[PDB]
């Protein structure tokens, strides 16, 4: 969170808050309603974004689905819904907490030794969560979605 | 650490659900109570030093702790005190303003208690100069926010005790 | 007690837990796995599907005239095939390259001694390493302790036995504090002085690196050269410290060799 | 680029995606010692 | 404790040789004789990950593990290669560098500030060499959240 | 550490004596079962990552510790688990390869319960995905080197428990 | 021993055994008979190698026999011959380990400040090791003496 | 640490009073032994090597420890015991020239019998070994310096025991 | 605790499976021992007392242990003492006669270290003495009943070092 | 650890002069005079040519 | 226990030698001291009772202790306390007549300072009222004798901090 941040930054100077992160704060608490209209709208809308990206995922990428393929099967690609359902869980965390705290100590931290050691290529992993990124712009308004699509790029950017 | 956010998307996750009206109303509640901890923050800033200049005036001065012999008795455990107090001041702040007594646990009173009794830290004054902090910051911030900074003081005593 | 639960002995999922692992319960579903050894199985059954047989008969009698029946013979090669090992697929086969015949064995002479010499190259690398590094590192300590000990070493325990080490050795003499305490001098002006002459020109081997060269090729001729620049400032009409007139004679000496 | 623990090829010596701020924000402080890290003293301004 | 006891001989001769000369930094010192198959032989054999992490900073920074993250960051380097990027990582950081920097051999510190350091030092420094197998900072409590 | 060889020269050379015909006969004993310890210590070295995996497959996947509230939950100590997978793995080869399990004794045994009762680390869970780690060395290994790592991964799993 | 040679060096670089390492051992452990036949030879002739490597000694060295010499007396002499029986024994075990390790923990590690603290001088003991090298020389073959040989001459190098 | 002068200073700092006329009595006592103290210490720091080695051909002597499987037997260990008597020699000589046995109390006998009981040294021998050179040293110094000696060695032993 | 019957009864039930043909060989090979461990148990009852006095008078006597300072110098240590003594006795013939060291663990060798690392007992001392009744009881019962009560009286002696 | 160290008993002493003897015979084939038996004998090799 | 009579017989016994000339100077040190420690413990006897009014009056009353949250708030804590005092008042007395602390470390310090931790009495503000109670016995015992029972508090106040 935002709040935790500032802690820690303040808390490795050993320094009381400064004045600028101290605004921050109060512009971070009085945007707190519009946040929780957001994840408010992923909330309620997840089903349609996680299987709707997962058809864009597996029409964009036939490999994963391939004979041989880590998604093959039934039971393997419900396991690849489960992962992207995960993701779009833990970018709604990222959205009311104000930072990406939450969602690269629940998800980020360690993702490619996890991945590397189930024989997962990662790249579809980021592609399954660019296609949910492409869907839940679809689902949202201009600035908003600006806002919610990168916590979608910072989880990206953690992938590649 | 943890913040009343993080606890909130921690009770959450763990339980695998999304935010339901439950989490939503504790994330109302803390953005409700958002900016009088902020200014609280501002006004503890700002008067630190003469908080412990009362505090340690009210609590420890002219006794058996400054006098030969007491545990403050030099320059160097008359500064290490004071640096003491500034410390509880700081991070009772940073609780005040996480909402979540966490950073209390991890930072402050781990091996505390240890130390003090290693040292011969009388721990029943520090105690007492920590309420006597309690007390002035509670008269800098007022009603409300000294309710808060009640309880990470409060809890930085339990801490210790 | 005869009934101990050991963390080791508890197989079954109890701990991890998933609801999809079950025990066989009912008939239908046998579907989602088969029994893998004997004691796993059917009452009237076998691993397999088939009745069990106890495998016990008459052996047909024989003359005692005819010779009796080896124990350690190959099993008949039908016998094999009828339990149905030889197929790769089946759970008790046993693998062609874990048979023991496909080891070296050790007992066989030419393995040892070609073997042998396979062992000795990849040592002679760091041995010989290892023995040189010794070598380099004597000369060192030899020379070391022969430039002198400071007084602060010779205090720590290391410099006392290092001081005993060149006694012992006939290394050199090394000027220790007297039994009083006060530091053997020779001349009584200046601390920690040594007899010098015709021991410390003799050359040791224990210095020298290198043993193997001993002769050497020229005779060395002394004389007078005028130096030039190089020539060190003296100051006039006072006396000159030790070291100035040192390197004025320092910088004076010729050297021809005749081969 | 070193040695992977587990999986294959990932695992090296820094976990992907770990805090440099954790580590490098909590430093270790001798007050009365030489200054590793920026400190505050209340008190320390001259009267 | 002294070299005499625990060395054959003279084995890492060189570094007598190449520091007397001044060519070699103290720190160029400490790295060649943390890396070395002697420190293995001692610090890095009979001892547990955990343990080689809190001997490693006591001997290379003078004091004790700050705090978990430390613990994990430095297993992970353990794990990961070995001893030899530890001993790097312990000289290379921040923090060795900013106090001792090139001149200045490591030195036994009290440190205040965070968490448990003082008390964590404090059962390291009053401890001999074996005098127990015990750790005596295995691990941190158990902080909620992540 | 010690290995057979070091044991026996330590009988030996504790008594004074110097080397009897039964150390000739263990030291022949070790030297006959050489071979078979190095080439499997060859396969493991091969498929170490295939051992996890199909070890955390068996063992702790699609289970309550992999769910929400488990251990193994966050990417992080998902990370952490088959780490130290990994170290059960490559001790337990050092300790077949030594004939002699001290290793796991000195660089291994030494604090873990500890440390897993610390932390969090459920013991019951860990020693089934070292088992499942010996199932399918075994398998790749065979008969007799299977029983030899099932030794030490037991000795472990004993250790733990 | 040669094996430990091996799991201490991929232990402390974290990796499984080398395969380079590998034929190592497996070198090592098929010639293994042959160095039991040397430990054996040696073993069994161990007092030729003592009294003859005693008698070269003190006959090259009349230092330490004589009056005020370290090894003067009955009592000392017998000690002097003591420590090269333990030597000898070194030696052996030196052998079946294939490695110096036993050699050099048993009776290498600090053993410059013991005869320091006991007022012998050490090139005596180096001496008497290379007495003893040249009876168990004499004692073998070619390669073989070369082998052994060389394993008194890191206790030569160590004395030295 | 402290010497007698820095302990006198600390009764008399910590009860707050100035120096009266029992104290600067004992600074008069430490003053006038302090030559003594120091041609005894110059002596001992001229013949260390050969009282560790006559106080260990007194004591460990003629003894089982010798023999294979005693603690002195191999030349790592023997180093080592020779090492210990060294860090007894010297420091027994700091706390004899300081005229305080503090620095006993803090570099030396803190942690050792745990050392000693962990490690398995013998504590009658070494104690034997400390009273050997108790007398060897007594023996160089005289009768005067040898009583000093004789009570630092006599705490290092009091200590161990 | 537990037999070497009770052992193979854990081992075939703990696989659920029933007594196979490796469990029987390992009854049998009890029950052929059976009667030797009787002999030597029945000869252990009838000479302890000769065991526990040739076993202190070869380890402990005239030493500095009954000397004055020395471990069991007064008459309630020497008792104590001997009374130990009878306790590793019996207890080691119970080991020997269940075949499973199992009763050492649960009833003699937990907390025993931490007992006399309390009190003050010398472990160096207890282990010759435990081994001296290894040297007498074998000299009674004979060369294979003399293994095998090596192996429970190693075994107590492996625990308290 | 056989030898006497932890208990201190002076008279119990390893062999260092020729009068010892009268107090103690060895008596395993390790601890042996060199050239000698356990009992007191010349060591023989016990190796010979079967006929 | 042990009075300075034992103690000797306890340090000329461990010795092992008989009694010499210093072991008598300190037995008529003993004798000498005896009737002021015999008057001593019978004013102290007598006028128990006063000697905790009057240290609880002085040390612990009208304060924040006895306000309620305190430590002594309820009748049930009152008793308490007051009882506490009556034995640190009762076993210095049997401390000061036998001349040696020793009945402090078996029977008053050993687990005190675990059951004050424990319960949560204030260490502190016991301490004061333990030196509240030297101050008032030795202002009825006199100097002397004052100085003796000085001693035995400060060892139980030392004992607890
Ligand atoms: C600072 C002042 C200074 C000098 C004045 C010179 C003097 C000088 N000349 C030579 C050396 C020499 N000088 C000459 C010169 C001669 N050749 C002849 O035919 C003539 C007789 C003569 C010139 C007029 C020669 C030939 C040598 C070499 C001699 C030889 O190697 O045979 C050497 C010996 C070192 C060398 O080989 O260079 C020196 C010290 N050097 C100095 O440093
Ligand atoms: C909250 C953070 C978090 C994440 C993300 C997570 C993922 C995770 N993914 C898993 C498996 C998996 N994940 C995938 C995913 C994919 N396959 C593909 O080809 C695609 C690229 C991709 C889907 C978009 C597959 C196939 C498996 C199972 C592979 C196997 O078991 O063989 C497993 C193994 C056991 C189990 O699922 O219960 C975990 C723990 N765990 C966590 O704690
Ligand atoms: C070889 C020497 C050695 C070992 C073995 C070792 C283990 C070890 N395991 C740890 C944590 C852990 N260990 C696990 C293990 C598991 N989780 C599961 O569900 C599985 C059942 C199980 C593994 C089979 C997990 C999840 C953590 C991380 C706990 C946390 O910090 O969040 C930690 C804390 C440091 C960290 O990883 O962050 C250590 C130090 N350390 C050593 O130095
Ligand atoms: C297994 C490894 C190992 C070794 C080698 C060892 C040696 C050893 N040599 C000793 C003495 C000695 N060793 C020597 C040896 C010699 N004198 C000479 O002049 C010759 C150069 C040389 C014989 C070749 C002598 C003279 C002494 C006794 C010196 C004295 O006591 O004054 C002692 C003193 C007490 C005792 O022997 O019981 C030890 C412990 N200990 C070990 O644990
Ligand atoms: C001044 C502060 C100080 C002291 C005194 C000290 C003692 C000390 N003695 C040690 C070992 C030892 N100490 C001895 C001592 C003895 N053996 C004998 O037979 C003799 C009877 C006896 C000496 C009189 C031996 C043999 C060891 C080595 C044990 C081993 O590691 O193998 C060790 C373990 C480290 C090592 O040497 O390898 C310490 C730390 N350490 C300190 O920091
Ligand atoms: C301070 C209290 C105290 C006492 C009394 C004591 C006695 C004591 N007496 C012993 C032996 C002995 N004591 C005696 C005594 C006697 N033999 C007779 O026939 C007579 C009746 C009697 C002499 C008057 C004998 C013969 C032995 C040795 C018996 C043997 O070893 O076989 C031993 C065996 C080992 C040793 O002496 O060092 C002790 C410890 N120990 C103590 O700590
Ligand atoms: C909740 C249970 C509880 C009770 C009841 C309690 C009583 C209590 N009564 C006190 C004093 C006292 N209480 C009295 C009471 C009386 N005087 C009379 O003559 C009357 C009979 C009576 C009033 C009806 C007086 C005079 C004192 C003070 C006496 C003195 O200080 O000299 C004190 C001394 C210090 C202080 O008050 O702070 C306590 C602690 N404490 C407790 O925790």
């Amino acid at each position: 969170s935002i709040v935790t941040k500032s802690i820690v930054n303040a808390d490795a100077e050993a320094r009381y808050l400064s004045p600028g992160e101290l605004e921050r704060i109060k512009s971070f608490v009085l945007s707190g309603q519009r946040r929780l209209r957001i994840a408010q709208t992923l909330t309620e809308n997840r089903e349609m974004i996680v299987k709707k990206g997962g058809q864009q995922l597996f029409q964009k990428r036939t490999d994963v689905v391939s004979p041989g393929g880590n998604a093959y099967g039934e039971e393997m690609t419900a396991t690849c819904l489960r992962d992207l359902d995960y993701y779009l869980r833990l970018v709604t965390y990222g959205i009311v907490a104000g930072d990406v705290t939450p969602i690269e100590e629940i998800g980020l931290v360690g993702v490619k030794e996890m991945y590397n050691s189930l024989g997962t290529p990662i790249s579809g992993v980021s592609e399954g969560v660019r296609c949910m990124k492409d869907v839940a712009c679809s689902l949202l308004s201009g600035e908003d979605s600006a806002e919610a699509g990168f916590y979608f790029d910072y989880t990206l950017g953690a992938m590649q | 650490m943890q913040d009343a956010i993080t606890a909130v998307i921690n009770t959450a996750d763990v339980q695998g659900k999304y935010l339901d009206d439950n989490s939503l109303d504790k994330l109302r509640g803390y953005f409700e109570t958002g900016e009088l901890r902020v200014r609280a923050a501002a006004t503890i800033a700002a008067n630190a030093a003469t908080i412990i200049k009362e505090s340690v005036a009210k609590a420890l001065l002219y006794s058996d702790i400054t006098r030969p012999g007491g545990n403050m008795y030099t320059t160097r455990r008359y500064a290490a005190c004071i640096r003491d107090l500034d410390y509880y001041l700081r991070y009772a702040t940073y609780g005040m303003l996480a909402g979540d007594p966490s950073i209390l646990d991890e930072r402050v009173l781990n091996g505390l208690k240890e130390t003090y009794n290693s040292l011969g830290v009388p721990i029943g004054a520090t105690v007492q100069a920590i309420q006597a902090m309690k007390e002035v910051t509670a008269s800098l911030v007022g009603t409300n926010a000294g309710q808060e900074m009640a309880v990470y003081f409060d809890y930085i005593c339990s801490g210790l005790s | 007690g005869y009934g101990a639960y050991s963390y080791i002995t508890d197989k079954t999922k109890g701990h991890v837990n998933q609801y999809y692992v079950d025990k066989f319960r009912i008939a239908s579903d046998w579907t989602k796995g088969t029994p893998k050894t004997q004691a796993d199985a059917v009452l009237g059954r076998t691993f397999k599907g088939a009745v069990l047989v106890p495998t016990e008969g008459i052996p047909q009698e024989f003359d005692p005239a005819i010779a009796p029946r080896d124990n350690t013979v190959d099993p008949d090669p039908r016998i094999a095939e009828s339990e149905g090992e030889v197929y790769p697929w089946d759970i008790n086969y046993f693998d062609p390259q874990f048979l023991p015949s496909a080891y070296s064995d050790v007992n066989d002479p030419e393995t040892v001694d070609s073997s042998f010499a396979d062992f000795r190259s990849s040592m002679w690398e760091s041995r010989r390493e290892s023995l040189t590094a010794q070598d380099f590192g004597a000369v060192a300590r030899v020379q070391r302790i022969k430039n002198g000990l400071d007084e602060k070493y010779l205090m720590t325990l290391d410099g006392m036995l290092d001081a005993r080490y060149a006694r012992f050795q006939k290394i050199a003499e090394p000027a220790v504090l007297s039994p009083t305490g006060t530091p053997m001098t020779e001349i009584p002006g200046t601390p920690y002085l040594g007899s010098v002459g015709a021991m410390d020109f003799i050359a040791q081997e224990e210095e020298s690196v290198a043993f193997w060269k001993s002769g050497p090729s020229t005779t060395p001729v002394n004389y007078k050269r005028p130096s030039g620049a190089q020539t060190p400032n003296l100051p006039y009409n006072t006396a000159a410290p030790v070291a100035a007139i040192n390197e004025a004679q320092e910088a004076q000496k010729g050297q021809m060799q005749l081969s | 680029s070193g040695r992977p623990t587990c999986g294959e090829t990932e695992g090296t010596e820094f976990v992907s995606n770990a805090r440099p701020i954790l580590v490098d924000g909590v430093k270790v402080v001798e007050y009365w010692g030489v200054p590793n890290g920026p400190v505050p003293r209340l008190f320390g301004g001259p009267g | 404790r002294d070299i005499n006891t625990f060395t054959v001989g003279d084995e890492f001769h060189n570094l007598e040789k190449a520091f007397l000369l001044n060519e070699i930094t103290v720190q160029e010192v400490i790295e060649y004789l943390g890396c070395s198959k002697l420190y293995t032989k001692e610090f890095y054999q009979p001892y547990p990950n955990t343990k080689v992490i809190e001997l490693g900073t006591k001997h290379f920074l003078g004091r004790a593990p700050s705090n978990q993250a430390e613990i994990r960051y430095y297993n992970q380097i353990l794990a990961s290669q070995g001893q030899v990027s530890f001993i790097k990582t312990l000289v290379n950081s921040i923090e060795y560098t900013a106090l001792f920097g090139k001149n200045i051999v490591p030195y036994h510190r009290f440190p205040t500030l965070p968490a448990a350091n003082f008390p964590n030092t404090q059962k390291l420094y009053n401890s001999l060499l074996k005098q127990s197998t015990q750790i005596i900072v295995p691990s941190f409590g158990n902080s909620v959240g992540n």
